[PDB]
C-alpha cells in the first residue's frame, strides 16, 4: 500500500534526546502494533534497532534507543546523541493488505 | 550466525529479465521467511516481497505483476527473478532473512538479518 | 499388543586394528573385520480354543 | 576367570531418583605402547625452544591414563537439559571405575601387509595414584578424554609430566618419578580392575542467573536515612564554596549507600568479532593481559570471573578472558572464528564487573582552594571486605574438577576454568601394556559411574524461566546427532545457567 | 473477641530489649501491582535506570537500633515479634468531610517470609523504621522491589513476584499475629577502641601484621574556605561500575575518617550521615546533618583520604634512580589486620549477605551484622474490600473499592548476648 | 592448634603444571591480522599445546604482590645515589609511614640472579627462594593489565601491576622459618 | 464463631512432590443481588 | 514422568532474552496483568 | 522399556527361515524419524543404542530372557456357517 | 508441568468459602452509603 | 568356556512350540 | 489469498440437530495445517 511518512531530515547537538516520527493511516501503524525502525550507515545494510513498536533486538542495540506509538504516528527517540548515531532511520509497518511498507527515512544529524 | 551472499550481474540491459540468488551459510533456510528489499542510490528502501521454505510467497503489489521468487532447500539458497527491467530498476538489492515463529499465526514483518546487497545497473 | 514382544538388538563389539604410537584425539576408524555366528532358540507357549 | 568368559557388561545408562542422578559411560578403547616401552627425557630444546616463556623440562612415560574429566562424558545432551533446566545446583559425590574385557593383540608386519592375532598370555598394568604422589595433569584441561559419543572408539593419551626447569636445563631440585615404582595390578584377558572412590565434600556449583542486580537491591519506593553531599558550590562566581547535603532515594539510586560491592577485577582488552572495528596491528600476544612467575610470563587465561561485556555487546569479547572451544572438525591452528566457539559469562554481570571495564575510580590527590579533585581508573582490584562474585560458569564441554595446588594458604580455590577444586580430587589411572620387543596393543571396556547431589528450584517467580531449548527448526542434520557421515558433532557450548534467583 | 484485647503493652530493657508502637496501614496502589521503572519516574540518567514493581503490600521495619534501645562485646541471639489489637477503619466522604467508622469484618493479612523468596529490602538503609520514641505513630511504609533492567525496559531474565501467591496469616481485629526467630551465629560487634596501634607493638622495623584494606576517598574540610571553589562532588567521588552503571562508592570500606589531628575533614562518600530532627530533604547546610567519624579505628586502619603506600616501580641502577609511585587502592593481602565499621544508636543492625558463590569479610559496608539467613521480611495489606457490584455479570475484575485503613500494636523483643 | 608449617620445596612450578605431551582442547587468538597494510584486520585462533605453554588455560594463579625496590650486592651496579629511604616500600598508617618490612612473601629473586635482593624483603641476608614456583618475585611487577579500550582509531594498551591483592584461584606460600 | 475472629487463610502455593502436584488458589469475590 | 532417551535435547517451553518495556505474564504500569499467548502442552516427544 | 522405535510390525525380510535348517543372516536395524522432507525438523529425535545397558558376551557366554505376552482375544481360526442376512 | 512430564491428570479436589462479609448499601440523592449488615446470610450449597 | 557348549539344540512343537536356527551377524 | 466473499457462515463445517444447524466447533481433532503452512488455520477447528 502506500508509504509511511517522515520528516525529511532531523538534527541534534551530542548528549541530547531527540525524537522521528512517522505517519501511517489507520491500516497500517493505526491498527497494528507491527512496526519497526532500522538503523543505515552510508555503504552497508540496514540493522534493526526496534521490532514490536518498543522491543530492541537482544544484542547490538543500546538502550539509548527506544520506540512509540500514539494513534497514526511511530516515533524513535535517541537520547544520548554520539558521532555513531548519525544515520539514516527507517519506519516499516505491517499493513492490512499482508504486505510489508516502509517509510521514505529520515536522516539524522549530530552537530 | 546466519550470513547472507548474494551474487548476479553488475549491468542488465533493459527489457531483460533479471536473476538473482542468495546464499545463506552458517544457518539454513529452515522455517523462516527470505525477502528481498532494494535501494536506489540516494533512496527509500523498499520491500520487494518474500518467500517461505514452503514456496509460500507474498509480494510487494507495486511489483506483483512481473516478481517471481523460488527457493531451493537443498543448495540452502534462495532467488529472485525480475521482468522488463527498466531504468527504474537499478538499486542495491538486499536479501533479508525475516523474523517467523514456527507454529503460531503471528504476521512475519520485520528483517533481523541482511545481505551484504549488490549492485545491479539496469542500461543499454 | 501395547507391550509386544521386545526388540532384541545385537552387534558385534567393534575391535580396533593397531592405533598409532602418538597420542591422536580422532576416534579410531580402523578396526579388524570380523563376523559372528551363533544359535537361537525361541519357545512360544499357545493356547487353543 | 575364563579366557572364553566376558568380565563385564556395558553399562550406559543415567538415572534420575529425586535429589540425586547417577550417570553410567562406557567406552571401548585402544592403548599403544608409547616411546618404545621407554622412558624419555624432554624438553623445549628437542623442538629448539625459541622463547623463554615456553621453556619446559618433564618427561614421557611408557604408561597410558584414563581422562573422564569433561562433562560431555558423563551426560548426553538431553540429560544435560534435563539437569541445567530443572536445578539451582549440583555436584558429584561417589565415584566408580571398572576396567574389563581386556584383550591384547600382538602385530607381526610380515611382507606386504602386517597381520593381527590375539597374544592370550600378555598382561596389561593398571593402578590409580591415590595417594596423589605423581604430577596431577588432569585439572589442566588437556585433550584425549572419553568420546561424548559412546558408539565412538578412543585412544589412551600418552602419560607425561614436568618438573622444574632452568631454561631448558634441570636443576638440581627436580625431581624423576618412575610409574614402575609403584605397586600395580596386572590384568591378564580374563582379568578386570575396578576401584571406587569419593569425592570430598564441595559447594554446589551455581546453575542459575540472579534476577536482581548487586546495585538494585534498594526499595524502589522509600527514602535511604543516609545523606549524600550534593554540592560543593552555590554557582557561578569565586569563593562560592557550601556543603549541601541531600537524601538518598528513588530518584538518584547511585549515590545510595550500599552494604556489598561487586567482585574482582583484572582487566581484560576487548576484541570484537567485527573485525573492522578492531586495530589494524597485531596485538594478540602484545595487548593481553598476563602474570610473571620466576622470569616467565604466563597469559592471563581465562583469569577471574568477569563479565564478558556490558548488556547489549555481544560482539566484544575478552582477548582471554572466555573459554573457547573448537567445532568438530576443526583444524588445531589459525582457524577463522567460525569455525570456533567462543562462551561468554554475561550471566555474571549483576555482581561481577566487566572483563573489559575498570573497576571504577578512586581519589588520587587532596583537593584545596589551590587543588582540583582528580581520580585515577582502577584496572585491577584485589578482594576488598563485602565483596560478593560468581564464580565461572561449567560446560557440557568443560572441565568437572581441578586439583587446587598444596600450598601454604590459597584464597577460594575455586578453579578458574570452571568446577569444582579439590584438595583430593579423583585419582588418575595409568595404565600401560606389559614389555614381551614383541609390537603389541590392547584394548578392552572401560565404564565410569558417577553419583551426582542436585538442589532443587524452590522459586516463587509468577512469570516463566528461560529453559535451555532446541527450537523448531528444519536443516539437514539434527542438533546432536551424526551425519550420513557417521560424525557426531555438538553444535555449540551450552552453559548451566538459565533457571533465577533474588540476588 | 470483638471487645477483647488480644495483647498488652511491653516497654522495658531488661540483655533483653523489648519494644511496642502503634502503627496505621493505609491502602497502596489501591490494591494494584503496578509495574515501576526510572522513565515512570522521569528517567533521563543511565547509572538511575531501574526497573521494578510497586505492590499493595506494606512491610515492618525494626532494622536500626534506636528501636530496640532508650538512650566490650554484643550481639543478636532470639527475635519474638507481635502483632496484635488490630483495629481496621473505613473511610466515607459526605460532600467534602470524611467519616471514619469500625469495620468489624474485614480483615487484615500478613505473613513473614523466612524461605527468602522475595527481594530482600531490609539491608539498603530506608525511611520507615519504628520511632525510636516509645510514645509516637509511625505510618508503614510501602513495599515494593527492584528486578533487572536494561535502560528502563526489561530483560527476559527479569521476574515478577505476586506476595498474593504466598500463604498469608488473615487477622480480623480480635485475632493477633506472633512469630519467633533465632539469629544465626554471628561475631560479637566489637565495642571498644584499641589502646595501642598497630606499628607501635621503629618505623624501619619488622612487623609482622599490616593495616586493612584502601580504596581512598576524595578529602572535604568542614571549613568551606579550605575547599576547592569547584563542584566535585560526583566528578571527584570514588565509584564501581557495575554492567556499564557508575554507583558511587559509599560508605565503602572501612576506613579511619582522617588523620590524627584533623578532625573537620570527613570523606566524600566515606562516611554515614544521619539527618537532624526537622531537617529538609534537598541540599541543606552542613549544620543540618549528624556525620558520623571513623577516627576510632585509625590505630589498625588507614585514613579513608590517604594512599595506603608506595611500591617502587622499576629496577634502579647505576643509571637509573629507584623510583616509586602511589597506592591508591590495595587490597586484601596475607597479614593484613582491619576493624570493621562501628555501630550507631541511630544505625542498621543487620543486612543480608548475597546468595552468591562466594564473599569475603560478609560484615556489611554500612554496619551491622552479616547474616545469610537474617530476620525475614514481615510483609502486611489490607483485604480489599468492594463495593456494590453491577448486578449484571461484567467479565471484568473490580476496579470499586470501599475505602479503609488499619491500625494497632506491634512488639519486637531481642535477646542480646554481651561479652 | 594451628598449620603444620611447611618446610619442602616445589618440585614443579605454577605455570608448568600441564601435560607436555597433549593438547588442550581450549582455543587462544593467536593471529589479529592477515598481513601488513590497511584493513587487515581478522580473527585467528589456534590450539593451546605442549610449543606454546604460555597461552595455556590453567585453573591457579600466583599469590599477592607488593613490589620491593631491587639491590645488588656488586655495589657497581647499584646508583650512586641514597636511596635507601626514598626508593623503600612502605606503609601510611594515622599518618606515620612505615617501612614495609619484611611484607608479603616472595621470591627474593629470579633464577640465575642471587646477586640481587629485596631492599626491604629479606630478613638479615638470607633468600626465599624456595618459593618462586607458586610466588611472585618481590622485585618485579605482578603483571600486565588492558587500560584501554581498543578500537581502528586506538591500539591496545597495558599497564604494569606493581601491587596485586588476593584474588580468587591464588595460591601461595608462607615465609619460610 | 463470631464477628471479630477470622475464619480462614489465605494459601496460594503450589507443591511438587514425587509424582503428584498440589496447586492451591485463593481468591476474592463479590457476589451481588 | 518421562523415562525417554532421545540423545539430542528437546525443545521445551521458555521465555526469550527479550528488551521489552513490559514483562511477560506480569502487570503493566497500570496494573492489568495479561497472557500475551496461548500456551499448550505438548513439547516433550515420544515414540510412536 | 519400550524406548526405541520399534520396527517389528512392518512385515520386513530378516525373519527365522522356515526350514529348520537354513542358515539366515541377522537384519540391520534403522529407523525413521520425523521429515518435512528430506530434512529434519527440530522434534526429530536421534536415539544412540549404545546408550542402553547390555550384555556382553564372549564364544563361552550365552544369553536368555522370558517375556510373558499380554491378554489378548483369540485370533478366530474359522469360517462362520451363516450369513448375517439370512440369520 | 509441561517441559518435565509426558502426563498429568487430577486427583483431589478441597473446596473452602469463609471470611464471608455481607454490605448493605443505602442510596440517598447523589450519595450511598455501604455499610456492614451483620445478621444477614449467604446460602451456599453444592449439587453432589 | 572355550571347549563347551552353552545350550542344546531344541526343535520341537508340543501347545508349546519351540524353534532354532543358525545365524551369521556382520558388521 | 483468501476469497473475497463473505464465507464465515456459509463455507462453515455444520452438524444439524432436530432441524437446527450448528457450527462444527471445534470439532473432532485435527492437525490444524498440513506442514510448512502455519498461515492456514481451519474456519472453526480450533480454539481461539
Amino acid at each position: 500500500q502506500s508509504a509511511l511518512t517522515q520528516p525529511a531530515s532531523v538534527s541534534g547537538s551530542p548528549g541530547q534526546s531527540i525524537t522521528i516520527s512517522c505517519t501511517g493511516t489507520s491500516s497500517d501503524v493505526g491498527a497494528y502494533d507491527y512496526v519497526s525502525w532500522y538503523q543505515q550507515h552510508p555503504g552497508k545494510a540496514p540493522k534493526l534497532m526496534i521490532y514490536d513498536v518498543s522491543n530492541r533486538p537482544s544484542s547490538g542495540v543500546s538502550n539509548r534507543f527506544s520506540g512509540s506509538k500514539s494513534g497514526n504516528t511511530a516515533s524513535l527517540t535517541i537520547s544520548g546523541l554520539q558521532a555513531e548515531d548519525e544515520a539514516d532511520y527507517y519506519c516499516s509497518s505491517y499493513t492490512s493488505s499482508s504486505t510489508v511498507i516502509l517509510g521514505g527515512g529520515t536522516k539524522l544529524t549530530v552537530l | 550466525q546466519v550470513q547472507l551472499q548474494e551474487s548476479g550481474p553488475g549491468l542488465v540491459k533493459p527489457s531483460v529479465t533479471l536473476s538473482l540468488t542468495c546464499t545463506v551459510s552458517g544457518d539454513s533456510i529452515s522455517t523462516y521467511y527470505w525477502s528481498w528489499v532494494r535501494q536506489p542510490p540516494g533512496k527509500g528502501l523498499e520491500w520487494i516481497g518474500y518467500i517461505y521454505y514452503s514456496g509460500n510467497t507474498n509480494y510487494n503489489p507495486s511489483l506483483k505483476s512481473r516478481v517471481t521468487m523460488s527457493v531451493d532447500t537443498s543448495k540452502n539458497q534462495f532467488s529472485l527473478k525480475l521482468n522488463s527491467v527498466t531504468a527504474a530498476d537499478t538499486a542495491v538489492y538486499y536479501c533479508a532473512r525475516t523474523h517467523h515463529d514456527y507454529g503460531d499465526y503471528r504476521p512475519s514483518y520485520y528483517f533481523d538479518y541482511w545481505g551484504q546487497g549488490t549492485l545491479v545497473t539496469v542500461s543499454s | 499388543m501395547k507391550h509386544p514382544p521386545p526388540q532384541i538388538l545385537i552387534k558385534n563389539t567393534p575391535v580396533p586394528a593397531d592405533p598409532p604410537t602418538a597420542f591422536n584425539k580422532d576416534k579410531l576408524n580402523s578396526f579388524i573385520t570380523q563376523y559372528s555366528t551363533g544359535q537361537v532358540s525361541v519357545e512360544i507357549e499357545w493356547e487353543l480354543q | 576367570d575364563g579366557v572364553g568368559s566376558s568380565s563385564g557388561n556395558w553399562h550406559c545408562d543415567s538415572q534420575w531418583l529425586g535429589d540425586r542422578v547417577i550417570t553410567t559411560s562406557t567406552r571401548t578403547w585402544a592403548l599403544p605402547t608409547y616411546n618404545n616401552h621407554l622412558y624419555k627425557q624432554i624438553s623445549n630444546s628437542t623442538s629448539g625452544g625459541s622463547s623463554n616463556d615456553n621453556a619446559y623440562f618433564g618427561y614421557s612415560t611408557p604408561w597410558g591414563y584414563f581422562d573422564f574429566n569433561r562433562f560431555h562424558c558423563h551426560f548426553s545432551p538431553r540429560d544435560w537439559q534435563r539437569l541445567i533446566n530443572n536445578n539451582w545446583g549440583f555436584r558429584p559425590k561417589r565415584l566408580n571405575f571398572k576396567l574389563f574385557n581386556i584383550q591384547v593383540k600382538e602385530v607381526t608386519d610380515n611382507n606386504g601387509v602386517k597381520t593381527i592375532a590375539n597374544n592370550l598370555t600378555s598382561t596389561v598394568q593398571v593402578f590409580t595414584d591415590s595417594d596423589y604422589q605423581l604430577p596431577y595433569v588432569l585439572g589442566s584441561a588437556h585433550e584425549g578424554c572419553l568420546p561424548p559419543f559412546p558408539a565412538d572408539v578412543f585412544m589412551i593419551p600418552q602419560y607425561g609430566y614436568l618438573t622444574l626447569n632452568d631454561g631448558s636445563q634441570a636443576v638440581g631440585r627436580s625431581s624423576f618419578y618412575c610409574l614402575e615404582y609403584f605397586p600395580s595390578q596386572m590384568l591378564r584377558t580374563g582379568n578386570n580392575f575396578q576401584f571406587s572412590y569419593e569425592f570430598e565434600n564441595v559447594p554446589f556449583h551455581s546453575s542459575y542467573a540472579h534476577s536482581q542486580s548487586l546495585d538494585r537491591l534498594m526499595n524502589p519506593l522509600i527514602d535511604q536515612y543516609l545523606y549524600y553531599l550534593s554540592k560543593t558550590i552555590n554557582g557561578s562566581g569565586q569563593n562560592q564554596q557550601t556543603l549541601k547535603f541531600s537524601v538518598a532515594g528513588p530518584s538518584n539510586m547511585a549515590v545510595q549507600g550500599r552494604n556489598y560491592i561487586p567482585g574482582p577485577s583484572y582487566r581484560q582488552q576487548r576484541v570484537s568479532t567485527t573485525v573492522t572495528q578492531n586495530n589494524n596491528s597485531e596485538f594478540a600476544w602484545p595487548g593481553a593481559s598476563s602474570w610473571a612467575l620466576n622470569g616467565r610470563n604466563s597469559l592471563m587465561n581465562p583469569g577471574p570471573a568477569m563479565a564478558s561485556h556490558k548488556e547489549g555487546e555481544d560482539r566484544f569479547f575478552p582477548l582471554s578472558g572466555s573459554l573457547i572451544f573448537g567445532k568438530q572438525g576443526t583444524g588445531r591452528d589459525n582457524v577463522d572464528a567460525d569455525k570456533v566457539m567462543i562462551t561468554n559469562e554475561e550471566e555474571i554481570k549483576t555482581t561481577n564487573p566487566v572483563a573489559t571495564e575498570s573497576y571504577g575510580q578512586v581519589a588520587t590527590n587532596h583537593q584545596s582552594a589551590q587543588a582540583q579533585a582528580q581520580t585515577g581508573w582502577v584496572q585491577n582490584q584485589g578482594i576488598l571486605p563485602g565483596m560478593v562474585w560468581q564464580d565461572r560458569d561449567v560446560y557440557l564441554q568443560g572441565p568437572i574438577w581441578a586439583k587446587i595446588p598444596h600450598t601454604d594458604g590459597n584464597f577460594h580455590p575455586s578453579p578458574l576454568m570452571g568446577g569444582f577444586g579439590m584438595k583430593h580430587p579423583p585419582p588418575q589411572i595409568l595404565i600401560k601394556n606389559t614389555p614381551v620387543f614383541i609390537t603389541q596393543y590392547s584394548t578392552g571396556q572401560v565404564s565410569v559411574e558417577i553419583e551426582w547431589e542436585l538442589q532443587k528450584e524452590n522459586s516463587k517467580r509468577w512469570n516463566p524461566e528461560i529453559q535451555y531449548t532446541s527450537n523448531y527448526y528444519k536443516s539437514n542434520n539434527v542438533e546432536f546427532a551424526v551425519n550420513t557421515e557417521g560424525v557426531y558433532s555438538e553444535p555449540r557450548p551450552i552453559g548451566t545457567r538459565y533457571l533465577t534467583r533474588n540476588l
